[PDB]
């Protein structure tokens, strides 16, 4: 739930975008766990 | 098939999740084998 304003309590017209996501387990790799998990499965919106 | 009995069954495993927690250690596999006229079939499973 996101709202934006100026200094002087004004409405700011523009574009919002928003992208979250994290990495999965990080094991350690290698002589560890060599593959392990993705890049994290980035997900992203826009909206004005 | 049919020009003297053989199939190469390549499967990509990139689909599976191989890496990462969704380990069961086994993968079943299925294989039946039909006829054009008869509808007689032959299942074939074990696991990998
Ligand atoms: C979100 O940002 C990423 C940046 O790499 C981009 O590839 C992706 O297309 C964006 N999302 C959408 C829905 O366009
Ligand atoms: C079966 O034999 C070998 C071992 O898998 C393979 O190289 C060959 O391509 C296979 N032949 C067919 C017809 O699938």
């Amino acid at each position: 739930n996101v709202s934006a304003i100026y200094t002087y309590g004004q409405p700011v017209p523009g574009s919002v975008t928003i992208k979250c996501c994290r990495e999965a387990s990080s094991y350690y790799g290698r002589k560890g766990n060599c593959f392990k998990g993705n890049r994290g499965i980035c997900t992203n919106i826009t909206g004005e | 098939l049919g020009p003297d009995g053989a199939f190469y069954g390549v499967v990509s495993l990139l689909p599976f999740q191989m890496g990462q927690s969704g380990f069961q250690m086994s993968l079943g596999v299925a294989l039946t084998v039909t006829e054009e006229g008869t509808g007689i079939q032959v299942t074939h499973q074990f696991f990998i």
